[PDB]
DNA sequence: CATGTGATCTAATTAGATCGCATGG
DNA sequence: CATGTGATCTAATTAGATCGCATG
């Protein structure tokens, strides 16, 4: 399902974010107002079901990778098992006809050995997005279909290799290229301003 | 008024097919056994003491959803992944998340693909297996992504051998008393061949390494034989686990390929016994 | 008339109990079956897959005339003798005088010390077997040993297995014709597990060593399996010299120890093809 | 008194020599090579009361093991055995001259059904016997160890091939079985 | 306070290649 | 002249001992 919303019929988006908090990137797009709609869970080994379900409905689910540091008290692959199992938890009932979105940044810090894992359990092969002026980069696992039609500069996983294992050795997120892939949600959901 | 009909079964790990071993035992009809494994040996066993029946279909993760819904449906989904990762008998075991102890998410993962959509109520049961002996962080995940708890069922209580093992599933009753079956040889003596005799009236867990044969840590032999000390055959293996005896006796197997195995596997009696109630949901003699 | 009465045999070298073996196949009661051997692990089969029926005697060197007489009269003597210093497959063969090879002189001497002396008309019967594959000299010496010349039978008319063998004895009509039962297995086909394919009818004379196993001087592997070329499973082998299924599947026995004693051992079917007459001389169930 | 004259066949070696210094158609049959010889062939060169064999000494003229001669003994031995029938008393000879290994030697005694009785000659070398005969396992002799004749037998290697002076004081309390010629 | 769906050491076996030639087909 | 109730040598694989310690 990828059809649009007249404007006068698009609700506030609600969305489940995990190991982020992803406030400061949507509400400075214009998805959530400034009041007292966005579900931060601190540490999801013993979220169950029916703790999503409570948590209210949600249109979009959010996870990522930390970062190259220290916070790795988890195994790279910690993250992507949780998300997926959280996400079926956030499904709405086959019957539900809203729009329903997900995705999953990796920040290059998952090697070969995760990253298949990363693309069966997903069901999708990364979208690798770049920062030019070589800076940053990262991958990007949704069903959003603008960041699969959408046609970023290519890099060959060799180039973002060398940058990866060289950006892993250096040792916060790239703002600007998660920014980038919620602006083709915009289309979906109510849009708030300044 | 409608006649059950055979059962459609996906089987991952599936070792030397024990699972249908235990079906055609129990006399349920197989329309379908579908096994994911990986180890020649193992899928030797399963070719030849099933004729043929099992189709084999490679590693558990060149599986997918795809897959799922052209072989499709499934009634039963069972299987035990590694735990050599998992069980606390390694000083080495990476864990849930590493090593083969990630398998377990391949069958979390399958297990969702081939679940009936909500709204669907056709009869759909599944188990997995695995080892008491893991860390407890270990176990909580599992149950999680399960969304289920264990039952832990001790072979001990059916057959010859202690066998603490972990059950998660759906199958009617999995939580009822274990019955001891007059087809239940409980006593290490009664699986030996002939001319030997059982130091122990039940032996500890048999893991795939030939020290677990041996009893204690001071490595007691198991059986006399006119008053020398021997450890198990093969065959007085088998009849532990309640395999057919000579079930393993195929290609050529070492000793110790036929106990890596049978170290990997089920007790049959307890899967039996897990497998029972499902006679009365689907096609039968 | 004077009823027939279970028949009592002397079996020296008896090996994995062939003898005992092929004499409850054709449903001969038996008194008593004495075996002389020495290896354990054709002890240990012969035990076990006769419920500790045979008594072993040890060393055939040990068995004295004062044994032959307090653990006699035998109605029946056979005996295959060692053949390591005997066929011409080894080039390091020290003859029928020397190593093993004067082993064949120990049946002569006990098969002499248990002969019914002249005027005792008691029915009596000896068999003595060997390879072809033996010196000239060798084998005129044999035959003037026990004052008879053998008949060559070639186990390829009933099983799937070239063994061309000697015959020494007295029994009835050991020059009849072979005849193929409709239970011999003829085609190596016949023999092979499930899902497996021979690429020969017959094989060659299979030995104690695994190039035996291999066809002709290029080696060749006797059967395909999906594709993949393969030996014969020890199954197989037991299925080849017509022994149960599972026959050596005894003592943790690697599949070379498997190999060694049925290497040395008696095609089944020419045995019983030997001892069938037998039937008309002694008590039957 | 009755006592008609000996029939003696000797296998390996003609004994006439020795056998005719105590004048024991000749009553004796020597044999050219015994492996063709079969039942019939001992059977039709009439009864016989007493069969010799024996080894060669340490040398050549032997193309066998030291063991075929006496499988070989052993075998016409009782092709020449009688029916028991038959009263007339029957003995057997064979001695070996130290070629005979320990190995061999234990096949020696199973075979014959008794360890052989060793005798020397100190001025040469010795032999040893097996024998039903009831004058040399009875009468003592001169008892030495196996040993001491190893030592005699790397001095027979050492030195080198006959045994006839010993040889002779042994069929000798056979002539109160047969006839005598003094 | 025993215990283990294993693993890493070793020294012991095993699998495969190779060698062998008198024999009766 | 293809064959063989074997034997030797050499990498391969098994036994068998020992090592581990979190957990029930
Ligand atoms: N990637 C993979 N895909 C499929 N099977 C795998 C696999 N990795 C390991 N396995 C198999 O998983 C099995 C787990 S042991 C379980 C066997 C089964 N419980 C029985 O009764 O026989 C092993 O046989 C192993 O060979
Ligand atoms: N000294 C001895 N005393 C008794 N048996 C012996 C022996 N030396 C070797 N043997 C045995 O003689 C056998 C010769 S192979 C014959 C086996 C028998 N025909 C069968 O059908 O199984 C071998 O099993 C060997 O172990």
């Amino acid at each position: 399902m990828f059809e649009t919303v007249p404007v006068w019929r698009r609700q506030p988006v609600r969305v489940l974010s995990l190991f982020e908090d992803i406030k400061k990137e949507l509400t400075s797009l214009g998805f959530l107002e400034s009041g007292s709609q966005l579900k931060h869970v601190v540490d999801v080994t013993d979220t169950v079901r029916k703790d999503v379900e409570e948590w209210g409905p949600f249109d979009l689910v959010y996870g990522a990778t930390p970062p190259l540091g220290h916070t790795c008290d988890r195994p790279p692959s910690w993250y992507l098992f949780q998300f997926h199992r959280l996400l079926q938890y956030a499904r709405p009932k086959p019957g539900s006809p809203r729009p329903f979105f997900w995705m999953f940044v990796d920040n290059l810090v998952l090697n070969k050995e995760d990253l298949d894992v990363a693309s069966r359990f997903l069901e999708m092969e990364p979208v690798t997005i770049p920062d030019v002026h070589l800076q940053n980069a990262v991958r990007v696992w949704s069903n959003i279909p603008a960041i699969r039609s959408r046609h970023w500069a290519l890099v060959s996983e060799e180039e973002l290799s060398l940058l990866a294992q060289n950006k892993q050795s250096s040792k916060k997120w790239p703002t600007k290229l998660v920014k980038n892939c919620f602006l083709p949600l915009r289309e979906y959901f109510k849009y708030f301003s300044t | 008024a409608e006649k059950r009909k055979p059962i459609r079964v996906l089987s991952l790990f599936d070792g030397i097919a024990t699972g249908l071993l235990v079906l055609k035992d129990l006399g349920i009809q197989v329309d379908r056994y579908i096994a994911s494994e990986v180890c020649e040996d193992s899928i030797t066993v399963g070719m030849v003491r099933h004729q043929g029946k099992i189709m084999y279909v490679g590693d558990v993760r060149s599986v997918t959803q795809k897959h799922i819904q052209e072989w499709g449906p499934f009634d039963l989904v069972i299987g035990g992944s590694p735990c050599n990762d998992l069980s606390i008998v390694n000083p080495a075991r990476k864990g849930l998340y590493e090593g083969t102890g990630r398998l377990f998410f391949e069958f979390y993962r399958l297990l969702h693909d081939a679940r009936p959509k909500e709204g669907d109520d056709r009869p759909f049961f599944w188990l997995f297996e695995n080892v008491v002996a893991m860390g407890v962080s270990d176990k909580r995940d599992i149950s999680r992504f399960l969304e289920s708890n264990p039952v832990m069922i001790d072979a001990k209580e059916v057959s010859a051998a202690h066998r603490a093992r972990y059950f998660w599933g759906n199958l009617p009753g999995m939580n009822r008393p274990l019955a001891s079956t007059v087809n239940d040889k409980l006593e290490l003596q009664e699986c030996l061949e002939h001319g030997r005799i059982a130091k122990f009236s039940k032996v500890r867990t048999i893991t795939t390494r030939s020290n677990s044969i041996k009893q204690g840590k001071d490595q007691h032999f198991p059986v006399f034989m006119n008053e020398k000390e021997d450890i198990l055959w093969c065959t007085e293996m088998e009849r532990v686990f309640g395999f057919p005896v000579h079930y393993t006796d195929v290609s050529n197997m070492s000793r110790l390929a036929r106990q890596r195995l049978l170290g990997r596997s089920w007790s049959v009696p307890v899967i039996r016994h897990l497998f029972a109630p499902l006679k009365e949901y689907f096609a039968c003699v």
